[PDB]
């Protein structure tokens, strides 16, 4: 019944503005407060401010007053917040959520915002190989932005010995290996595949692992 | 402005036993008037919104499971799970909601304890088809060991190199709770080949000397 | 206020 919903991912460059919306619904909208909040990793959780709609009241963490512009849109149960000179500090998911913690707290799915200067790049795959009953081979996911990128081994029906790692972040763009391990009977006399899906280019890469 | 302070920033817990995490304030959060104290627990698994366990320290929220219990006062607070579940491996944070500007703690993450694992390890030449193209990625993987703590050395011609090493490692697997981690020593193509013998060393509690994967190109 | 909610102090 009550929901939060808010606007879609945003990607921008460093020193652009962003405005983030929070529509209430299965409530009125006047009746409880719009608090933001950010999630950054390892930065855990911060308080940017609320905006009161019933009373138009809005207050500041002193960290974001002249950063954060707080508004609310009645007509449309909707809040917003702006974000201005975006650095990569400010990569994060924000949430509104409703009141303070008690009984009305409630929040919103998150929005995901990613600062940088990169444009978006397909990945390049390059294929590993090796230099036991089981053997690991491997591929390398390099250059590509933005997150994230999918990665199967032979579609999918590899699907045991698998490690796909964290992506790690080198010149704006993204780099990560992924893993599988299969018995020595079945490679090189099979084929083996690493499959790696890049939605925000709709670019799939198959990279047969050759010995 | 009231700071926060969570240990440990870790904890692995074997899943039907009890687990306790503290929280501390800076400042006293029991308002006189009211006798309550203004401090929250907060639930937050990967990809999803923060969930309210407990307020005024010790109320539990609608709907929260009653294995959920926190206590304490004024500056110290606790928040137990008894019989932690699977479903509870999650961070925790505290909050503070005794004034402006709101505070949280730095969160303390539930892992779950399983048998000590040693790490497979494995170590791949750069690609030819990245040679081609001017670089040269080591990969060195260091597959499905518990516990999370390990270090990897690379050298190269026997000796140490530390530049150019990137380190990447996983959450703990959902299925048998083990870490894994990858290593990567990026050169360039020119500086790959002047060098012959390339090292990635792992060293884990599981084993007194390091395991030892080499190639010579 | 105390009428409107808000922290304490
Ligand atoms: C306090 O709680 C009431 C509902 O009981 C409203 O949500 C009000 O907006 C809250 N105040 C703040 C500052 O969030
Ligand atoms: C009432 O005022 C307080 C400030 O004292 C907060 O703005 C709160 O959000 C307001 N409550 C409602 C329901 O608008």
């Amino acid at each position: 019944q009550v929901q939060l919903q808010q606007s879609d991912a945003e990607l921008v460059k460093p020193g652009a503005s962003v405005k983030i919306s929070c529509k209430a619904s299965g409530y009125i909208f006047a009746d409880h407060a719009i608090h933001w909040v950010k999630r950054k990793p390892e930065q855990g959780l911060e308080w940017i401010g609320y905006i009161s709609p019933g009373n138009d009241d809005i207050k500041y963490n002193e960290k974001f007053k002249g950063k954060a512009t707080l508004t609310a849109d009645k007509s449309s149960s909707t809040a917003y917040m702006q974000l201005n000179s975006l650095t990569s500090e400010d990569s994060a998911v924000y949430f509104c959520k409703r009141s303070l913690p008690g009984t009305f707290d409630y929040w919103g799915q998150g929005t995901t915002l990613t600062v940088s200067s990169a444009k978006t790049t397909p990945p390049s795959v390059y294929p590993l190989a090796p230099g036991n009953s089981m053997v690991t081979l491997g591929c390398l996911v390099k250059g590509y932005f933005p997150e994230p990128v999918t990665v199967t081994w032979n579609s999918g029906s590899l699907s045991s010995g698998v490690h796909t790692f964290p992506a790690v972040l080198q010149s704006d763009l993204y780099t990560l290996s992924s893993s599988v391990t299969v018995p020595s009977s079945t490679w090189p006399s099979e084929t083996v595949t690493c499959n790696v899906a890049h939605p925000a280019s709709s670019t799939k890469v198959d990279k047969k692992i050759v010995p | 402005d009231i700071v926060m302070s969570q240990s440990p920033s870790s904890l692995a817990v074997s899943v039907g036993e009890k687990v306790t995490m503290s929280c501390k304030s800076s400042q006293s959060l029991l308002y006189s008037s009211d006798q309550k104290n203004y401090l929250a627990w907060y639930q937050q698994k990967p990809g999803q919104s923060p969930k309210l366990l407990i307020y005024w320290a010790s109320t539990r929220e609608s709907g929260v499971p009653d294995r959920f219990t926190g206590s304490g006062s004024g500056t110290d607070f606790t928040l137990t799970i008894s019989s932690v579940k699977a479903e509870d491996l999650a961070v925790y944070y505290c909050q503070q909601c005794y004034s402006y500007p709101f505070t949280f703690g730095s969160g303390t993450k539930l892992e779950r304890k399983r048998a000590d694992a040693a790490p497979t390890v494995s170590i791949f030449p750069p690609s030819s088809e990245q040679l081609t193209s001017g670089g040269a990625s080591v990969v060195c993987f260091l597959n499905n060991f518990y516990p999370k703590d390990i270090n990897v050395k690379w050298k190269i011609d026997g000796s140490e190199r530390q530049n150019g090493v990137l380190n990447s490692w996983t959450d703990q697997d959902s299925k048998d709770s083990t870490y894994s981690m990858s290593s990567t020593l990026t050169l360039t193509k020119d500086e790959y080949e002047r060098h012959n013998s390339y090292t990635c060393e792992a060293t884990h509690k599981t084993s007194t000397s390091p395991i030892v994967k080499s190639f010579n190109r | 206020a105390p009428g409107s909610t808000a922290p304490p102090a």
